[PDB]
């Protein structure tokens, strides 16, 4: 029969998708926001998936503007907010246009005039003394890599790099999943990304992935919420582990923790305390240290009674290599241990 | 804003289903199982189904 | 103070909406249906075993004919089934494959679903054979797709995980009215016989009836414990059941305001995921987490019977127009039709 015939042919495919699917490695990317999960799927294309196009770059022109103008009215208005005074004088009126230019120009441009009062006020040392103390607002990662390099995105003939795609960051809702082959398997790699709604109506749809890859931001540390300056950034990332490796969903799961943005970590870990965070912290604040320190108190919140190794890993998703390398001893546990 | 905003128009709400004018339950109740009554002798599901008009018969 | 006075109004509010309700329940539908004969012990058997699904099946909707059917699962698959023949119609790619909702439309002209990419995809059925053609993805919503129902073929109601529910225009891709006021994700919504009026159930525990050319909420039900996971109307668009996470199914009448009874069982623990009434609506079947599919007399209370097959949760079942059959989906990667 014609149908029947037709039900054969779609159980053939069916059967291929079988096949295909028994043979590929599904990954889980959890983390609390701008741990570095977008990060590392970016990292996923450039590294197993050729990279991005000409275009697909220059689509990130708008994006990288944004970024950039968004991290500096954050500084700007900071200095209001921490009642800290202009270097020279003549900025004040650089902030009340670049304020006004703000809400005028179109989304994700950066006209020359703008350009301009950005490098100038990034010159200015009440500025840079107000961007120092980025952890008492809140201020994009990737403001001072932007800013620092304003210059150069603005030249006539620019193109955005693999590393200023990697310090973008786009508003997105919906589940995020790239997928590539690696080691001679097929890889599925997820981010949930802009979830509104309750974790616990969704969360089972995971049950099952081979492996879980956690994200924790390292310089978080002193850092609170943006929508609750109350809530610590790294107490917040915790209450999210402990509910996520604790979970009935994945008593038995591989969860590897990433423990990221350790360049960042490197820098502030000489400038803040950890005890911000921890108050009974009674080490050196030190990289070696505290970096341990904070990686232990992840590890203990596992109550799991199958006692599996939760590897750990100190990671910069923005760094490639850092990635690379990373992702291939994480890939070979697996492969070889499932 | 918000906390109270979100509240404003639960209240908001409530205003107008307290104007909410309900039958009495035995009305319904009644009108619910007349309508039941009427048509659960010819449901497949409460009767069963003669196998030969049963389209899933093998 | 502000809030407080808020908290204040609203909860008197509320103990005034109970009251209203009280000074109407001068009887309870079993009293009513005490001389009603039980219906026996239901026996419905495994008619089919549906099987082409590579993982766990979410949902599945019925196609008007009573004879196809749509089932959606994790595998990335929207397959499209001849539940007389077994035979496969059509077997669709998602680009998403985490989908929880799908939807056969009346005409049997599209079939939509959408899951974690917060997206309603409609796909055009009288165009390609095996897989198919997306011929609109909806966007707008910020939480999950739970559900969704085509009122026609330009025009489609859903619910999300962000709380609220939206009527969207097919050929415009535009949401024509927002359903806001839930404060949980809806998880599922129900639209009335004359599709002038649809009810939702959500993670706040209660279920809202809604105007779909008004926008507005005009009544919300209370009672249950937890979660309501499913939803359905009574075929007379005067009442609707709630399935929920606290191990009960309620029915509720529009008209009383409030519920006329609940479905339950101290053995049976578990959540329900789905329910739906029998032509009739003598019989009310639901879906649970445990395994099975327990079938309730809607008129008696009595649990008349249960569908055991399903290894795994059964988390979608559905009647078919005609009556003559209701099929299960199943964390199992099966689907089965009972009768
Ligand atoms: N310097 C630095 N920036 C990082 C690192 N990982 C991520 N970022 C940046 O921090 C921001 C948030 O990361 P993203 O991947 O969007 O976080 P997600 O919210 O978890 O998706 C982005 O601007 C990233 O480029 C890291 O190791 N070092």
């Amino acid at each position: 029969s014609a149908e029947e015939k037709h039900s054969r042919e779609l159980e053939k495919k069916l059967k291929e998708d079988a096949e295909k699917d028994a043979r590929t490695v599904k990954l889980l990317l959890l983390g609390a926001g701008e741990s570095g999960k977008s990060t590392i799927v970016k990292q996923m294309k450039i590294i197993h998936q050729d990279g991005y196009s000409l275009e697909e770059c220059l689509e990130f022109i708008a994006i990288i503007y944004g970024n950039t103008l968004q991290s500096i009215l954050a500084i700007v208005r900071a200095m209001t907010t921490l009642n800290i005074q202009y270097g020279d004088s003549a900025r004040q009126d650089d902030a009340r246009k670049l304020m006004h230019m703000a809400d005028t120009i179109e989304e994700g441009t950066m006209p020359k005039e703008m350009s301009d009062i950005i490098q100038r006020l990034w010159k200015d040392s009440g500025i840079q003394a107000c961007f120092d103390r980025a952890s008492e607002y809140q201020l994009n990662d990737s403001a001072g890599y932007y800013l620092s390099d304003l210059e150069r995105l603005v030249t006539p003939g620019y193109v955005p790099t693999e590393q200023d795609v990697l310090r973008s960051r786009v508003k997105t809702t919906g589940i995020i999943e790239t997928q590539f082959s690696f080691k001679d398997l097929n890889f599925r790699m997820f981010d949930v990304g802009g979830q509104r709604s309750e974790r616990k109506k969704w969360i089972h749809c995971f049950e099952g992935v081979t492996a879980i890859i956690f994200c924790v931001a390292l310089s978080d540390y002193d850092l609170v919420l943006a929508e609750d300056e109350e809530m610590n950034r790294m107490h917040e990332s915790m209450k999210l582990f402990d509910s996520i490796c604790n979970n009935k969903w994945f008593t038995d799961t591989s969860i590897i923790l990433f423990l990221n943005k350790k360049d960042l970590f490197e820098e502030k870990i000489k400038k803040s305390p950890l005890t911000i965070c921890y108050p009974e912290y009674a080490g050196s604040n030190t990289y070696e240290e505290a970096g341990n320190y904070i990686k232990v108190q992840f590890l203990e919140l596992n109550m799991r009674r199958d006692v599996k190794e939760i590897y750990s890993h100190m990671t910069c998703a923005t760094d490639t290599q850092n990635v690379k390398f990373v992702f291939d001893a994480v890939t070979d546990i697996i492969i070889k241990e499932n | 804003l918000t906390e109270k905003d979100k509240l404003k128009m639960e209240v908001d709400q409530l205003k107008k289903e307290v104007t909410l004018e309900r039958m009495l339950v035995s009305k319904c109740c009644e009108e619910f199982r007349d309508y039941v009554e009427e048509r659960s002798g010819e449901d497949p599901l409460v009767k069963g189904i003669p196998e030969d008009k049963n389209p899933f018969k093998e | 103070s502000e809030l407080d006075q808020l908290r204040q109004e609203a909860e008197q509010l509320k103990n005034q909406i109970r009251d209203a309700r009280k000074a109407c329940a001068d009887a309870t539908l079993s009293q009513i249906t005490n001389n009603i004969d039980p219906v026996g012990r239901i026996q419905m058997r495994t008619r089919r075993t549906l099987r082409g699904h590579l993982a766990k099946i979410y949902a599945m909707h019925w196609g008007t004919d009573s004879r196809l059917l749509l089932s959606a699962s994790q595998d990335g698959k929207l397959i499209i089934w001849d539940s007389y023949t077994t035979n496969k119609v059509h077997a669709i790619p998602l680009r998403s494959s985490w989908v929880m909702t799908c939807a056969y439309a009346p005409s049997g002209n599209y079939v939509a679903c959408g899951g974690l990419d917060n997206i309603c995809s409609i796909y055009n059925l009288k165009t390609r054979e095996g897989n198919v053609r997306v011929s609109r993805e909806l966007a707008g919503h910020t939480g999950y797709l739970s559900c969704c129902r085509f009122l026609d073929d330009n025009q489609i109601v859903t619910s999300s995980g962000d709380t609220t529910c939206a009527l969207w225009d097919i050929e415009t891709g535009q949401q024509t009215t927002t359903f806001t006021g839930h404060t949980g994700d809806v998880m599922s919504l129900s639209l009335a016989p004359d599709t002038r009026l649809f009810v939702s159930g959500a993670c706040d525990a209660s279920a809202k009836l809604w105007d779909v050319r008004e926008g507005m909420c005009r009544q919300t039900f209370t009672g249950h414990e937890s979660d309501i996971n499913a939803i359905c109307f009574f075929p007379n668009g005067n009442a609707f059941a709630t399935g929920s996470d606290d191990a009960t199914c309620r029915l509720f009448d529009l008209r009383a305001d409030q519920e006329l009874m609940t479905y339950s069982h101290d053995n049976i623990i578990c959540g329900i995921t789905s329910v739906s009434f029998s032509k009739s609506g003598r019989l009310l079947l639901a879906g649970y987490d445990d395994f099975n599919c327990n079938v309730w007399d809607a008129l008696k209370a009595d649990r008349a019977g249960v569908l055991a097959g399903h290894d795994n949760r059964v988390s979608c079942l559905g009647v078919t127009d005609d009556g003559m059959a209701v099929a299960t989906g199943s964390w199992d990667s099966f689907l089965k039709i009972w009768n």
